[PDB]
DNA sequence: GAGCATCCGGATCCCCTGGAGAATCCCGGTGCCGAGGCCGCTCAATTGGTCGTAGACAGCTCTAGCACCGCTTAAACGCACGTACGCGCTGTCCCCCGCGTTTTAACCGCCAAGGGGATTACTCCCTAGTCTCCAGGCACGTGTCACATATATACATCCTGTTCCAGTGCC
DNA sequence: GGCACTGGAACAGGATGTATATATGTGACACGTGCCTGGAGACTAGGGAGTAATCCCCTTGGCGGTTAAAACGCGGGGGACAGCGCGTACGTGCGTTTAAGCGGTGCTAGAGCTGTCTACGACCAATTGAGCGGCCTCGGCACCGGGATTCTCCAGGGGATCCGGATGCTC
């Protein structure tokens, strides 16, 4: 008996099968992916936290997250992320 | 209204003064336009951050504190104009 | 008596867990209160990021004729993309190596 | 015959003069014109606090003098005293710019 | 019949405000719980830092025959100690200038 | 009258007045001090939150911020600042 | 129990291999001891941070996630070790 | 007469091999011995998870690789092909150490 | 008496150094505006008490980290010969500093005007929180084929022997 | 002036090292399964936040004057740099020692899970006194001005050196 440990294996696996039905992973590569997603999540969340600090807003919104993405992500990665997140927010709002 | 050429406003004697502050003994003639380009790169890199904070703040005017944030995000923190 | 439970990731049409990332923000001590759409937006951003980097990794592995991705392929993916390298200039990948990169003067003749 | 200093003498006196001093080196109004020119390329009709301009200035001379200190070190590493564009490119690449 | 309102900064025997810093951590969003000794420790360490840097600024001002501190004194104070340089490697001081420093090969024979 | 802008100037006047009763202050230098103390405060508070997360501790205490000072502030100031802080927290322990 | 001189345990051919991965084709013989010193200082910094983290953990055993915390706080972040 | 390559051709060969390769370049057991030896100076009786030692080994290897390619840039900047220690002090001091 | 040696004195050539200008420092002199301190306000720290809960402690367990050990070569090392490179000198050429003269726009400073920060009020949209319920991710088992390893061909490459050719010295 | 001698350039071929094709096992990747706790659903309280109104303040716009900075041109000296020689210092190849590395085993220290509770700390009403806005004065300092000191560059003066003449000695 051990305590359950959180992971992103199944979600990244689904995304990989979505982009590449025929490809596999190594476990070391998955460790890099977990470190990657946790790292980017930490970066964006902390940046949004200080934006919430700076406008004295005690509420964080997707506008703040979008500001952080445009601020941190270089180039068209930012605007692609804004497009995808905007679509997700709209179809979540409709659902 | 619109502006088209102000990179030459950083004059060659001004760049010479900057080099004298940096301890530069001799300055080539090819240095100045490169410093204009590099300075342009840095100022645009920080001012895109600054305008991002200003549009997020729902303000139309650029404030100094946002510029301080924009420099400290790249770890080039400037002291004395906060608050 | 009660409606069927429907996952919020399916509402956003996303693979990344809306509820888990929402909980992580709530216990991540970033704000006292979190808007509903912000974890959805963040999960979409991360899902796009992982999607593109996994596409690059799969293409690199297909170049290497391997069906399973390797940390070497990940290093090749990060450093051969300028924009991700600008995102990740300060990161270190375990067992990744570096790009094949020889300075031109180092070559003979 | 009028007095004329040897090359580098007035340069080193400039070194001491501008390095002991703290007062500004960039003419503030052509700089502010450049700032507004770059700003209007991203969002139109931006208005500037004067202190925002000032900070943008202090930071720029800070970044530049960091580059020329690095440039001087790499140039004396290169057994020269005259700086060349490949040296500034080298300094930016070593900094990861 | 309440006792006289005496202050925690005086209770630690320190000049920096314990209550303001405690409040600033409480709504600075670093934890939901905070101990009482942490703002005391924090006020102490910032007072020590300001004390030593103000010592250096005062000596720099007196060496330049000034009875009022200037940011040039602050720059000369921070840059003349290597350990504060490791504290402040990436920090910009407004109107500070740089240290008087000429490379030895630049000097004439 | 204008709404209050809280700042850290007068405490700097008091501590300097202890260490140097004679000297004067320029105001932009005083702003540089406020930037110093706010910057160091944010660094130490961020490290405190990070360590409270890593030990999964809900409470910010003196002991982990001591750990954070040993991390961020180097060497001689680190050990001396530890000394004054321990003296201060023992004095507050004695009320 | 006590180990005394493992600094030369980082052998010369290992440094040659690292220079090969670094893209160096020709390496002076006067390089290796300063590279040992630079590696030495870097490892001192990271394990000092690591033992500080571990001593906060009240553990006698250093662990990997504490090490990667020490690296990211030093600005040399690692992936692939439970991050 | 036995075969012998001219110098550098071999060197470029293991440059290609090792820059292609992914494995760790330094010996393992002296690296645990060294990290135990130096961690002995800060605190007594330390125990090391092997994963932590491997992570330290990878971090050290990447840091040295980055330092070495920076010294490569410095050396080709000085129109030489052989590195010398002042390249390393230059690269570190430009980097900020 | 004459020839030689040698010492002294002047010619000459190369190397130092004092002198004059000038740029900055330093000492007064003046007038000025930021700093420092006093005063009035206000809001935030403090006091006290309460209730809830987070971590310290104890205890147990199991697991992984260390220690010992025995082969087993891979690798470290070292030496030797060789050839490529750092570097120093030196000539050469041209690029930028010094300096002077002319242009100009930077800056002060002065005045008009309005765009927006920003600040208070209002009313409301959203979200933490609680309770219940349930299903997706984790633990864990299993099996299995992608890849590491091994061996046999195959070609790049890389250096040197072979062959044809141009520039130049002596009869 | 030509033929022989010496240095140049192109070419082929062997040996090696790396790729590459195919056989094989194996263990780490991938999938099936129990579960339970973390996610979802519904309702509530309530509160931060969006928005309307204002105002004033701080930014923007413009206009005269002056000058210091900028800019252009001449000159030259200084510095980059190319090329050649030279001595060296690793590079590479062959042999050797060793010590890392792998497989195996035992002990255990401490990492980590679980139960208790008790210290400790957020929450809230009252209140007040510490801390910040407003103001006002003045003296530390910015600006101006003149003399000293120090730096710098040069034209010249001074020392070093060598050779010729005289003279005394000596044969």
């Amino acid at each position: 008996k051990r305590s359950r440990k959180e992971s992103y294996s199944v979600y990244v696996y689904k995304v990989l099968k979505q982009v590449h039905p025929d490809t596999g992973i190594s476990s070391k590569a998955m460790g890099i992916m977990n470190s990657f997603v946790n790292d980017i999540f930490e970066r964006i969340a902390g940046e949004a936290s200080r934006l919430a600090h700076y406008n004295k807003r005690s509420t964080i919104t997707s506008r703040e997250i979008q500001t952080a993405v445009r601020l941190l992500l270089p180039g068209e990665l930012a605007k692609h992320a804004v497009s995808e997140g905007t679509k997700a927010v709209t179809k979540y709002t409709s659902a | 209204k619109v502006l088209r050429d102000n990179i030459q406003g950083i004059t060659k004697p001004a760049i010479r003064r900057l080099a004298r502050r940096g301890g530069v003994k001799r300055i080539s003639g090819l240095i100045y336009e490169e410093t204009r380009g590099v300075l342009k790169v840095f100022l645009e890199n920080v001012i895109r951050d600054a305008v991002t904070y200003t549009e997020h703040a729902k303000r139309k005017t650029v404030t100094a504190m946002d510029v301080v944030y924009a420099l400290k995000r790249q770890g080039r923190t400037l002291y004395g104009f906060g608050g | 008596a009660r409606a069927k439970a429907k996952t919020r990731s399916s509402r956003a049409g996303l693979q990344f867990p809306v509820g888990r990332v929402h909980r992580l923000l709530r216990k991540g001590n970033y704000s006292e209160r979190v808007g509903a759409g912000a974890p959805v937006y963040l999960a979409a951003v991360l899902e796009y990021l992982t999607a593109e980097i996994l596409e690059l990794a799969g293409n690199a592995a297909r170049d290497n004729k391997k069906t399973r991705i390797i940390p070497r392929h990940l290093q090749l993916a990060i450093r051969n993309d300028e924009e991700l390298n600008k995102l990740l200039g300060r990161v270190t990948i375990a067992q990744g190596g570096v790009l094949p990169n020889i300075q031109a003067v180092l070559l003979p003749k | 015959k009028p007095h004329r200093y040897r090359p580098g003498t007035v340069a080193l006196r400039e070194i001491r003069r501008y390095q002991k001093s703290t007062e500004l080196l960039i003419r503030k109004l052509p700089f502010q014109r450049l700032v507004r020119e770059i700003a209007q390329d991203f969002k139109t009709d931006l208005r500037f606090q004067s202190s925002a301009v000032m900070a943008l200035q202090e930071a720029s001379e800070a970044y530049l003098v960091g580059l020329f200190e690095d440039t001087n070190l790499a140039a004396i590493h290169a057994k020269r005293v005259t700086i060349m564009p490949k040296d500034i490119q080298l300094a930016r690449r070593i900094r990861g710019e």
